[PDB]
Parts: C-alpha cells; structure tokens; sequence
C-alpha cells in the first residue's frame, strides 16, 4: 500500500537523527561554537531541525553579506543550481557484493560487528565525533554513472583503487550535508597542491591564491556545513565570493565560457575552487551505483583491508606469501593470517629474517603493542618462533614476556605463559 | 686544532624512540616514529659507530640507562652520541610515563663526573612535539652548559600535514640526508647550518632549529 | 505530526507489533535493501520488543 | 652556501656601555671591518628600547647586516630582539643580525645569533677581538667565535645560540 512509503521514510529519518545527535551532543565545536546538545543515547528529531538551522544561517552569512549578482552572476549560479551531481567513494575494501552496495560508517564498522580497515585519526572523535558518517566526494561534471570519473584524489591522497559512483537522486541522500572542504582539515589544497596542474598552470594568477583561504575563520577550526536543499547554492554563491575578488582573466575568459560544456570545464573550476565533502548519514545500501577500478590494488592495501578475494588474487607465489604473512603480522590482521596459513605451507626459517621494508624482529614484531594474539599463538604453537629467545637488536637483553607486561596486554601474558616456562 | 678522531673505534651511539605513551598523560601515538629511527641507526652505522635501539622507556629508565652509559670506558673512543625523540616542552624530555628533566640527564657526562670523556665530543640531538590538541578552537630553553656538549634542538612538528601518513619529519630525514652526503668533508657546525637552511625555509607554508653549541674545536668525523 | 501513527494500519496494539510482519513489508514495494532494513528494525526498537507504536521522535 | 657581504654598506654596529678599554678596542676592532658604529655610554634602564626602535625602523637596503654589542652588567631581551622578526623590519629579512653579549632563557627567530658571557678588560672581548684582528678573511664566523670559546676555556666558557641558514665571512 501506501503506508508502507511513509513508514520508510520515518524510518529512514529516525536512523538519520542518531548520527547527527552523536555529532552535536557529542565532540566540543559545538560548545565552543553554540550548537552543542544533551546526550541521550536515543536522540529524537531534534537533532536534524539544528542542522537546518545551522545550514539556514550558514547560507545567509554569505548570501546577506555579498552583493545583487547584477546580470553575469545569476547565470553562474543556475548553472550550478540545476546541474548534475554524483558522489565518489574510493575504497580499497569488497563493497560490490554481486548487485548491491553496502557501505558504512566507522561508529558501526565497530559496533561489536568487528571488521578491518579504515583511515580514521585520533580527535576526529574529539572535536567533532563524525565516525558515524560515510564520507564522498562530489563531481559536477553530470555526466551518468556509466563512466570514467576525472578525479582520483580529494584533497591529495588516494583513498583507494576502487570508485564507487552513486547518483545524488538516492533517496539517502536526503539527511547528508555538505562541506566546501574537509570537516578535520578546513585547510584547501594549494594550487601546486590541486589535481590537474595542466588546467591550474594554464591560468598561473587563478592557482596563486586557492591555496590557504579557510573556511569561517572566526574559530581557525569551525566549517560551515549545508544541508541537502541548501548545498547547490552555497557552493555557487562562495564561487561568485571568490572570483569577485580574484584579480584574473578566467573571470571574463573562462568561467563565463564554461556554460556550454559543463564537463571537465566546471568539474575543474569547482574542484580546484572548493574540495568538496558529502557525507551520508549511517548506511549507502543501494542497487543502484558504479564501481570503476581505478587502478591496480597492491598488496599492503588488501591485506589492511582485508579483500579476501583481492589477495587471493594477488598472492600468486610463496616469496610474496611470506611477505604478506609479515604485512598480516604488523596491524594485527588474524582474517588474512588465517586465509594465508590455509593455503600455503611455510616453514620456521621463512620468518628468520624481517623483508626489506620491516623494521623489526619476529619476536618483537609478535610481541610489539598492536599485536595479535591469533597469530602469536599459532606461531608458538607451530614452532616458528622462540618463547626464551631474547631480543638483539632493539631493547637487547629482553624477552616478549617483558613486551606483554610492558604493554599490558594480560591476554597476551597468559597465552605467552603457556609455551613456555619464561 | 681538531678533535683528534683518529682513535681504534669511534665513538657510541645511543637512540631513544618513545612511541606509545602511557593512558595517564594523554598523549598522542606519534606515528612514523619507526622510519627516523631505522634512518638514524642507519645514517650513524655507516659512520662507524655502535648504535643502541631503546624503544618506550620510562622516566626511570633513560636515567638509569644514560647513569650505565656513563660508567663504561670510552678510553679506546672518540666521540658520545645521543639521539632523544618524544615529546616535551620548551625545556624537558617526556618519558612514557613521566616528563624528565635534559639537566640530569647530562650531569653524569660532566667532565669531572666522567674521566672517560673529557675533551670530547658529546653530541646531544632533541627532536621534541607538542600538538595543539586543544579541543575548542587553537618561548625558551633552560640548557646546561660544559666544555665540549652541543645541542641540537627541533621543536615543531611541521606546520601542517594532510591525512596521508607521515614519513617520519623534515628535520630528522633532512639530518640524515646532510650527514650522508657532506659528512666528510664538511664540519658538523656547517652540516646543521645546512639542516636549519633546508628545513623550516624550503617547507614554509612555525619554528626553527636552534643550534647551542659550546664546542671548544672542530668537528671531523673523517 | 500524528499521521505516523495512522500509518500503522498493521495494529499490532500494545506489542511488538509483528516486527517480523514489518520486515516483510519494508522490503516490498518500495525495494529497501536488506542491510538498510536491519538497522531499521534495530533502531525502531532497541532491547527486543515493546514499539508499542511509540513515535516519540517529535 | 654563504651569506651576501657585498652591499654597498657594510652594515650598522651598536655598540652600548653599561657603567671602557674593551669598547675601544671592540669600537676599533669593528670599524676596521668597514662599519659604522655608533658608542653609547651609560643609558637609562628603559632608554635602549627606543634606541632599537628608532634602529629598527630605517632603511637597511644597502646594508648587509646587523651587528648590537650589550657590553653591560634590567630590560628583558625579549622587546629588544622582536622588532626584527622580518615582519617588523621588512628591510632586515634574510640578513645576519648579531647580538654579542657580555654579562638561560633564549628567543627563537629565522637569522639570529648569540654569543654570551660572564662577568669574571674582559678576557672574552679580548679574545674575541683578537680573533677577529688575526683571523677575519680565512675563517668563517663559526670558527672564529669556537677558536675564542678554545681560548677562555683554556684561561667558565662562552655559549653560542645560532639560528643562521648560511655560513658568514667578513669579507
Ligand atoms: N562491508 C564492508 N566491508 C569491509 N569494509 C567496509 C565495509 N563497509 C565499509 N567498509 C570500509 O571501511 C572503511 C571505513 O573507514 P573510515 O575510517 O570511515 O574511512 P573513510 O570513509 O575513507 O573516511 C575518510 C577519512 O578521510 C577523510 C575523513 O576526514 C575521514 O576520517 C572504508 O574504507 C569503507 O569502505
Ligand atoms: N571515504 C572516502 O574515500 C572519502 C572521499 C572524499 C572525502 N573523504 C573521504
């Protein structure tokens, strides 16, 4: 019936609210700034009516503040205002699932539903707590799914060999807001810095004040955040901002002359203007979407991220085997360590020596602070290691036992103490 | 005059990597610690002298550690080596547990304290960060002093960075890099003017390197 | 404001209200994914059962 | 490599007295070196402030760089350094600018260098002028300023802070 495309969308809207009512009533901008709220642990809607809020009086504290847009302007910002966006993802982990995203959060990556991978930092939770979100980049060009994106990096890192494209008509992208750069680094990548230097270098006036220019300055820190129906005209109007106020030829030259062939010639000015964030609620499940290898996928990555199928893939001999085996022995990975000791047969002398790239010994490799217990055990167990064996070459004279007290690592201690008198 | 560094083996090195600090300080992980320190065992190995890795050790132990260092017999050596990365303040070293003052760390080297040691190089390198991690919205040095020590301090770490992982820090790897290629026919006071020439200029967007230096000869370490 | 409550023709009054009915139907029709549906149900109510048509989010 | 000592001035010596033999020798000793150096006796414990300021604030174009002997026994050293921070003296940036002191707590900027002392002329500036006399057109500043350090250890010790990013001769 009918009642059942209302109980979604309440649905949809209750989930939502629980992301955003972590972000407020959670980290410190928003008692610093003024928009913090009450912890709850099951927050209502009022958690969604104070992003609207903020969007709403983000908008204005531009709109209000710049001129009329005489006659050249209004063209500019309609042809932002009805464009085409698509959003772009970037992982190195196994999204597709045959014919279906799933794409979430960190809050719910590990919410007791353990899993690998991740480019998280310390205070993202802290100042601003957003590890409830799932984070995209935008792309103006409007041209379909079935394509090649023109970006790979979004501010200057590659996030990963696989974009996932999704149309911004999702019905979950609704509750998402906008962020003209990223939320921790309100930092924009300097015109060296930014992507396609044969489109910046052509203009060499345009890329030599795109380099530092934050984003509300009053706080060094604070980032003005737009909701879905406010995000096609904030970018146009900070766009206006800026050029009328940039001493160049592409104001008249290109900016105006773009408005035919929106393409690369829009998908470059905005994404060399801006760095652009959008940022899903809890969950992208969809059936609809892009996956496009960007480029090959190498071996740190998958076993970071855990893409069984890629390493599988990927690990085609013994040499790299054991160097695989390594790269699961640092970052703790006991999924890859167990996937790899079901198919290949090593020996104690192949861990006898760190790889070219690893700083350290097996014994401490073992032992050291992220460790893993699996894996520690199953090489005590199988005699590929030495319990007594002292270290020689970093904290020479001690032994893992000193490493698992050291650490505090109880779990560690009493599995070390089972192997061994030490 | 020179330092005479012509002795059977030259010198002891000594590398502190402190890392994973304890949860009652609250401080940060320090990532890309590991690669400075593999470059600094590697850059001083070369140089003929004998490295000591001491990863996470606590405000105890660097005491104890520099107070057994200072009871060997350098007799047969030429120089004294240290290399300290943490965190700390203007003027203070942070163990894993507990800050540390640098003063007492450098009375057991005092040339009446150490017989071994006297009129001898003793090179002391700090590489201390404190983040602004104020969670809101974002001026000296108390040195000793003593005939032949020289301190070589970097209090920054760096003005900005991306979310791309950090490749250890501008001052250790450029250190490295000067010490690899002019460290042998270049004084040591012209290699860290090098050092402070390089970093802090050539990654302007912020502090410098400051050079304490009360050496009374020339440094060769050819 | 209330037509939520309206929507509930299922009246499943003082319960759970068949949450496994309500799985059912959120998948068909509109097509929700599955995995979007379980953070649905587990939102809706947390500790097992007991919705009892709440819509206490206003 | 080096610095750049080929303007068309040398550059500006201030040489200030706190209360006598070492001044003239430091008087004569720096304008043999082709300065321009400015003696002022006893000044009021404020008095030096605006006498920086008034420095600060000329036109350094042709002057290669800056020298301030404090030959004295208190203002802080803080206000007397900051004025030169490149921001401030848009004409200093990128040049030497030198404080001998003669008499801790140290302020970090982009081309400055210390050199201090102790109380018990003085057998610091006479070595210092000593070296400058016999070594100025073979030896860099460094191994001047450590061939004195070598001298007044032999008969406490100075200790030197630099900030310097090039070698500096005086010629
Ligand atoms: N079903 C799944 N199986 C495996 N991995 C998954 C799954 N769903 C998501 N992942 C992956 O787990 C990771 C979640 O980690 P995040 O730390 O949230 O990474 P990301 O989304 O890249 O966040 C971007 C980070 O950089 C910038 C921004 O400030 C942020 O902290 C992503 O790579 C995501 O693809
Ligand atoms: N999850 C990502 O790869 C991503 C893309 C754009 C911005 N931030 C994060």
């Amino acid at each position: 019936a009918a009642a059942a495309g209302k109980i979604g969308a309440f649905l949809r809207k209750a989930v939502a609210a629980q992301s955003y009512g972590l972000m407020f009533a959670n980290g410190k901008l928003f008692e610093a700034t003024g928009d913090a709220l009450e912890k709850r642990g099951q927050y209502g809607f009022s958690a969604l009516q104070r992003l609207d809020g903020l969007s709403r009086r983000n908008l204005a504290a531009v709109e209000a503040r710049l001129g009329a847009l005489d006659s050249a302007e209004r063209g500019l910002k309609e042809r932002i205002m009805t464009g085409a966006w698509h959003f772009r993802h970037q992982s190195n982990a196994a999204l597709d699932d045959g014919k279906t995203a799933a794409i979430a959060s960190n809050h719910l990556l590990a919410r007791e539903s353990r899993s690998s991978g991740g480019n998280t930092f310390a205070g993202d939770k802290a100042l601003l707590s957003n590890h409830d979100f799932v984070f995209f980049g935008v792309e103006f060009s409007g041209r379909g799914k079935q394509d090649k994106p023109l970006n790979h990096k979004h501010s200057t890192m590659d996030f990963g060999a696989n974009a996932y494209v999704v149309p911004d008509t999702l019905p979950a992208c609704r509750h998402g807001y906008l962020t003209l750069t990223d939320h921790f680094f309100n930092r924009v990548p300097g015109g060296r810095e930014a992507e396609h230097q044969d489109f910046v270098g052509s203009f060499p006036q345009m890329g030599a004040e795109t380099g530092r220019w934050i984003h509300e300055g009053k706080y060094r820190q604070n980032a003005p955040i737009f909701n879905y129906r406010d995000m096609k005209a904030a970018v146009a109007l900070h766009l206006i901002e800026f050029l009328r106020d940039s001493k160049d030829a592409a104001f008249k030259a290109y900016v105006f002359d773009q408005a035919m062939q929106s393409g690369q010639a829009l998908d470059r000015v905005l994404n060399s203007v801006f760095q652009a964030e959008f940022h899903i609620p809890r969950l992208m499940a969809t059936t609809d979407y892009a996956k496009h290898p960007l480029r090959p996928m190498l071996l740190k990555e998958a076993v970071d991220s855990v893409n069984l199928p890629a390493l599988s893939g990927l690990v085609s001999s013994k040499g790299d085997a054991v160097t695989a085996m390594w790269h699961a022995i640092d970052k703790g990975k006991d999924a890859v360590a167990a996937h790899l000791l079901g198919n290949w047969r090593f020996e104690a002398g192949d861990f006898a020596s760190a790889p070219p790239g690893f700083y350290h010994e097996l014994n401490y490799a073992l032992s050291e602070h992220g460790a893993s217990v699996y894996i520690l055990d199953q090489f005590l167990s199988r005699g590929w290691a030495a319990v007594n064996a002292p270290f020689e070459h970093v904290n020479s004279g001690e032994t893992m036992l000193d490493n698992a007290v050291k650490y505090g690592n109880r779990e560690m201690a009493a599995a070390l103490i089972k192997h061994g008198a030490d | 005059n020179s330092y005479k560094m012509d002795y059977p083996e030259m010198g002891l090195c000594i590398i502190i990597n402190n890392k994973n600090f304890h949860k009652s300080t609250g401080m940060t992980s320090r990532s890309g610690t590991d690669v400075d320190a593999a470059n600094l065992r590697e850059t001083f190995r070369n140089l003929k002298y004998e490295v000591r890795n001491k990863n996470d050790l606590t405000r105890e132990e660097i005491v104890e550690l520099m107070r057994d260092v200072s009871k060997e017999d350098h007799s047969k050596r030429s120089s004294f080596v240290c290399v300290l990365l943490s965190h700390g303040e203007e003027g203070i070293i942070f163990g894993t547990n507990g800050p540390v003052d640098l003063k007492k760390i450098t009375n057991f080297f005092r040339g009446d304290r150490c017989r071994s040691l006297t009129g001898k190089p003793k090179l002391f390198i700090i590489q201390a960060c404190r983040g602004t991690e104020l969670d809101c919205g974002i001026a000296c040095h108390k040195i000793p002093v003593e005939a032949d020590f020289l301190y070589a301090y970097s209090t920054a770490p760096g003005y900005y960075s991306w979310r791309n992982s950090k490749d250890g820090s501008w001052f250790i790897q450029s250190l490295c890099a000067m010490l690899k290629q002019y460290a042998d026919k270049l004084e040591f006071m012209h290699i860290l003017t090098r050092v402070n020439r390089k970093v802090a200029t050539e990654f302007e967007s912020k502090q410098i390197p400051c050079i304490v230096s009360m050496l009374t000869k020339e440094l060769y370490f050819y | 404001i209330r037509e939520a409550f309206r929507v509930f023709d299922k009246d499943g009054n003082g319960y759970i209200s068949a949450a496994e009915l309500r799985h059912v139907m959120t998948n068909l029709g509109e097509k929700l994914t599955d995995e979007e549906v379980d953070e649905m149900i587990r939102e809706a109510d947390i500790d097992g059962d007991g919705q009892v048509n709440y819509e206490e989010f206003v």
